[PDB]
């Protein structure tokens, strides 16, 4: 089970579970990702965040 | 040695990226909480301001009276692997007995995945991608029958000598990877790594590769990204004489281990050229369907 | 408060009284390149206050039949001041930006502007009308300079991509009823730690009027639009003689 | 038996009357207190809203 | 042995033994069920149950 660390997703925060039979790590299966989202990075990219209950402009 | 106050207290050199947002796990859809009526002044979640550039954050519980729903709907199917790890057609190579396209029994196919709309629209939703690949070669005659023929596929990285004939010396493949397979066999399938000199493939490149005067002849350089030129794929029929059957080869690509950056709007016009976002100027059509009036369905 | 703001950097200052907050591109501030990500070996230069300042490039007129304009970065600054000198003398380049758009009118004027930042904004051609011709945009269209360029088909943004989905990019609205300015902060966007400042353009800035300007006869008919911008955390490397283009 | 959250947390059935005001004894008229001049901004009891 | 929990019999009272080689759980074998019955739910669906030895109507 000693193989090269040469997949496209090495040096990433999330870890997969995959099956490999060769010494090169990019030959493995796609596997399962981890379910994490950051919707604010596109939906609410403001400097000073404001609460729902108030008026955005005051 | 730092002795002046403006250098001692300086903020030059901060290499860490300040992140205003963080990622939180979300295996299922969000639950709904119980809500009741509200009759008060000063606290209004219905009114927003779209000028700021932020999506409105009023929820169900703040607008209507709702019940409690324990949402257990998974979000697993919309991930990048689940969306992209499906095979699709990206190229065809034709090997006729007589013709003007590939009359010698060999062909060279430059590897690019912008040749077919189904795959191109999916891949061009983003600007940068980094992934592994899985190629499959399905070969058959124009009538679709399978025949006893031996073929050779060769991967030619950029800088290697391209074959010029069926009897070229490049087919000794002392270093290039190659595949010998028969048409009676199952399709050939190989795995390809990430090969870019950069950290990602970019499908859009606003620039030119070289300096100099940008005249008419030196105008096609716009949008031409050298980092997406991944070489050539060469095919031939093994033998010293001409083959007996005309063959057609279809190539199917399946992505895996995917990462993507910078989403952009989806294409809404018909494609015309490869690696070229040109569109038919005189035949512009709307994105969607139309209706007779705005007050009727 | 929130409607009033003052932006100061270097030896310049911008004040406003009808702001609409500040948008930070992709929720990230501009930053320098780290030692684990850098690939070139020579020591880069960081001129600091002489290049990180607000530059006012030009002024455009908003009319009832205007279609829109776009600017390319850092092509607008490749020939302005010390920043332009450094960009000409050096091979490599790395910086972010802070964009401020000025447009003011009265309380009796109406109209809306969409200000957006689209990275790698490749401009497509009309392909000869019918579409059988393989044309490419000329120099004045791909790299208009600091004078900008006018859109010909704003519904497709000259690239066959619908404008209704441009809000997925970092953006702000200029609605004359509410605000009179917009600010977007863009970090460094690229797949390379450093890139050329003359051959490569990182992003493009789009200003398209979605709601037409309208006023009653007698009010002021000349409504200008102004672009102001400041590089942030600039680096340069690969020093040689200067090159014009 | 109540098992759903919108019935458990429901406010149906509140028979008591919420009173914003209460009665206070007043056998005589109200006294007058000593007052002096005031010269300041932000605090104006003369201006109202009918 | 890390797979999705996406078979048709998830969220059920009875457990099976099955063999799978893929990451999707609906590709496995049928396996063995558990032998439980509730015949009264169709044969004796009365409100007040009565003993065998007595008269059903008295
Ligand atoms: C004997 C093996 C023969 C099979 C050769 C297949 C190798 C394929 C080369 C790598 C393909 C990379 C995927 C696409 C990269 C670039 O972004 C595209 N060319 C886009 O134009």
């Amino acid at each position: 089970s000693h193989e090269n660390s040469n997949s496209a997703t090495e040096g990433s925060t999330i870890n997969y579970t995959t099956i490999n039979y060769y010494k090169d790590s990019y030959a493995a299966t796609a596997g399962k990702q981890s379910l994490k989202q950051d919707p604010d990075k596109f939906a609410n990219p403001v400097k000073d965040i404001f609460t729902e209950m108030a008026a955005p402009l005051k | 040695g730092d002795r002046v106050a403006d250098v001692i207290e300086s903020s030059i050199g901060d290499s860490v990226s300040r992140a205003l947002t963080r990622a939180l796990p979300a295996p299922t859809g969000q639950d709904t909480q119980v809500s009741s009526h509200r009759l008060d002044t000063g606290k209004v979640p219905a009114l927003q301001a779209a000028e700021i550039g932020a999506s409105s954050n009023a929820s169900d519980e703040s607008m209507i009276e709702t019940r409690c729903v324990l949402n257990s709907h998974s979000t697993a199917e919309t991930t990048l692997d689940s969306f992209f790890s499906r095979a699709g057609l990206v190229g065809e190579i034709d090997l006729p007995l007589e013709g003007t396209t590939n009359p010698n029994g060999y062909a060279n196919w430059d590897i690019d995945i912008t040749g077919y709309a189904q795959m191109r629209r999916k891949v061009e939703l983003f600007t940068y991608m980094r992934f592994d690949a899985e190629f499959t070669f399905v070969a058959c005659t124009p009538t679709g029958q399978v025949v006893p023929q031996l073929l050779q596929y060769m991967f030619v990285p950029p800088g290697a000598p391209e074959p010029d004939s069926r009897e070229s010396l490049a087919w000794q493949t002392a270093t290039n990877p190659s595949v010998f397979v028969k048409l009676s066999d199952p399709p050939a399938q190989v795995s390809v790594p990430f090969m870019s000199p950069a950290s990602a493939y970019q499908w859009f490149y606003d620039g030119y590769p070289t300096f100099g005067e940008h005249k008419q002849e030196k105008d096609l350089e716009y949008g031409a990204c050298p980092n997406n030129m991944m070489g050539t794929f060469s095919v031939r029929t093994v033998g010293t004489s001409k083959s007996k059957y005309p063959l057609v080869i279809r190539i199917y690509m399946r992505m895996k281990h995917v990462r993507a950056w910078i989403p952009r709007p989806m294409r809404n016009q018909n494609y015309l050229f490869k690696a070229n976002p040109n569109y038919a100027g005189n035949f512009i059509k709307p994105t969607g369907a139309s209706r007779t009036a705005i007050t009727t369905l | 408060s929130d409607r009033v703001a003052q932006l100061t950097i270097g030896n310049s200052t911008i004040t406003t009284q009808e702001a609409a907050n500040i948008i930070v591109g992709y929720g990230e501030w501009p930053s320098y390149c780290s030692d684990s990500d850098a690939t070139a070996v020579d020591k880069p230069t960081r001129p600091d206050v002489s290049v990180n300042r607000f530059y006012t490039l030009d002024t455009k007129l908003w009319e009832k039949s205007s279609k829109g304009w776009y600017w390319k970065f850092p092509d607008v600054l490749t020939e302005t001041g010390v920043f332009g000198q450094n960009a000409q003398f050096h091979y490599l380049y790395r910086s972010g930006f802070c964009i401020h758009v000025q447009c003011n009118a009265s309380k009796f004027h109406q109209g809306a502007l969409l200000v957006a930042v689209l990275p790698e904004y490749v401009i497509g051609s009309v392909a000869g009308g019918t579409g059988t011709e393989d044309t490419h945009p000329p120099y004045k269209q791909t790299q208009p300079g600091a004078d900008g360029f006018e859109l010909q088909h704003p519904y497709v943004l000259d690239a066959g991509i619908p404008i209704s989905q441009l809000t997925v990019c970092p953006h702000q609205w200029i609605n004359l009823r509410t605000n009179n300015c917009a600010t977007i902060i863009v970090p460094y966007i690229n797949a390379l730690p450093f890139d050329s400042a003359l051959n490569h353009c990182n992003f493009g800035l789009l200003v398209v009027p979605i709601s037409p300007l309208d006023y009653d006869q007698g009010a002021t008919p000349v409504i200008p639009i102004t672009i102001t911008l400041a590089p942030m955390c600039s680096e340069f490397a690969g020093l040689r003689q200067a090159v014009t283009q």
